[PDB]
């Protein structure tokens, strides 16, 4: 757990961008967009 | 070649090429008033000199991780990389910490980097690492190393945040190179000898006067005013001067006759400047010209050396004292010297 | 322990509070059946 705790510390791109970086807010807004998407076919394989 | 011993006197400086723009920014602390720590602009000297002052730290003591964590669960050393270093402020005497709270909100994870008064817990150490291949850890650390410093706290790096005016540096995960600049490196300081950095006056043989600006009761276009004065001035918070070295490593040296120096009030934080239209004045930093602004102290009237000192990485020799040292003020360009006069008319000459 | 708790906070910081209770709270339907290729 620390060891893996560490490496994804140390690369930070291993988390959603929309919950890490200097974008996305967060959790709740990306759930809720991804459940958006899931509502509308217009982002998926037509 | 030279060995980063305890207890001596450091600058953290680090390069960011922001805008297509390289730049040399330096770790600032205000100590007194705020915690948190900001940057200091080391290049772009030439117009706006950096204040050198506050961008100074001291390590105090290096030991290994089990060593801390040991005496957290409860001497002249060298540094070693993989160890923790604990930096003191050398003005505020605080000590360096990752604090908890965040002011950046472009990183919604990082912390803040600032003084703390305690020693206790993990947040004031700091453990360090090369940013080289060619240096593993447990080897001795030498100047001009590239060094990471990692939060013992919160292992976090010492990041260079940027933005458009928070131009502050955090605790965040991306690391970043770290320049080691010594400023004294804590050997025998010659006791009544001029050490660079020093904040002193002058004073006359037979005269008793000293060198001072008007105080807070005029305005401060009067306070620009330069003159000499004595009485209760001898002991006074506007009778002290600083003599900042254009430097930014070892400038906290032995000061040799020659070198260039500028002349700071520590009262209005204003240099010592020259026009030729007029005579010396005081002036911020904002527009402190090395030129105008550097000075330098002869031990003669004549002109026999000039530029004959150019450079000396080292602590340097113990040459001025502070006693019996009669030093002479000669300004870089027009090389005048210090002429007292009799501005107060006979009218006025038993009054100030 | 010490390092125990530099994770646990650590873990705190990455993550927050109220995006996990906002998150805890959308109340998805109860579907004639339907899909559950999504929340």
């Amino acid at each position: 757990a620390n060891v893996v705790v560490r490496l994804l510390i140390r690369r930070p791109e291993c988390f959603g961008p929309a919950l890490r970086g200097e974008g996305g807010n967060g959790l709740l807004a990306a759930m809720e967009e991804a459940i958006k998407i899931a509502e509308d076919p217009s982002r998926d394989g037509p | 070649i030279q060995f980063l011993r305890t207890d001596d006197e450091v600058v953290l400086q680090c390069t960011a090429t922001i805008h297509k723009e390289q730049q040399k920014l330096c770790l600032a602390a205000e100590g007194f008033g705020n915690r948190l720590c900001f940057l200091e602009s080391t290049s772009n000297s030439k117009n706006v000199p950096p204040d050198l002052s506050i961008c100074t730290f001291v390590l105090e003591q290096s030991l290994s991780v089990r060593a801390l964590q040991e005496m957290l669960a409860n001497g002249h050393r060298t540094l070693l990389y993989g160890h923790a270093i604990l930096l003191r402020h050398s003005y505020s005497g605080m000590y360096l910490c990752c604090l908890s709270t965040s002011r950046s909100s472009t990183d919604k994870l990082a912390f803040d980097v600032g003084l703390q008064e305690d020693t206790t817990g993990e947040a004031c150490w700091w453990t360090i690492h090369p940013a080289s291949k060619q240096r593993s850890e447990g080897e001795k650390v030498r100047v001009g190393d590239d060094l990471i410093l990692v939060s013992v706290s919160s292992e976090r790096y010492l990041h260079l945040s940027y933005g458009n005016s928070s131009w502050h540096v955090d605790a965040a995960f991306q690391q970043t190179l770290w320049s080691v600049a010594p400023i004294s490196s804590g050997s025998e300081a010659a006791q009544g000898y001029l050490i660079g950095g020093d904040v002193l006056r002058l004073l006359h043989g037979h005269m008793d006067e000293c060198l001072t600006v008007p105080s807070g009761e005029h305005g401060e276009e009067q306070r620009r005013t330069v003159h000499y004065e004595g009485g209760a001035v001898s002991v006074h918070a506007r009778s002290l001067w600083r003599l900042e070295t254009l430097r930014v490593a070892w400038s906290g040296s032995h000061i040799r006759w020659g070198q260039p120096f500028r002349l700071r009030h520590v009262t209005t934080g204003k240099y010592l400047s020259l026009m030729e239209d007029k005579n010396l004045l005081l002036m911020d930093k904002e527009k402190a010209d090395v030129k105008s602004t550097a000075f330098a102290f002869r031990s003669s009237k004549e002109k026999l050396d000039v530029g004959v000192r150019k450079e000396v990485d080292g602590m340097g020799t113990s040459e001025i004292k502070y006693g019996d040292s009669i030093c002479y003020i000669q300004h870089v360009d027009t090389g005048l010297w210090l002429t007292y006069q009799a501005v107060d008319v006979k009218s006025a000459r038993m009054g100030s | 322990k010490g390092e125990a708790i530099r994770i646990r906070s650590i873990l705190r910081s990455l993550i927050p509070l109220g995006d996990l209770v906002g998150v805890i709270s959308i109340a998805f339907q109860m579907p004639e059946p339907d899909m559950s290729a999504g929340f």
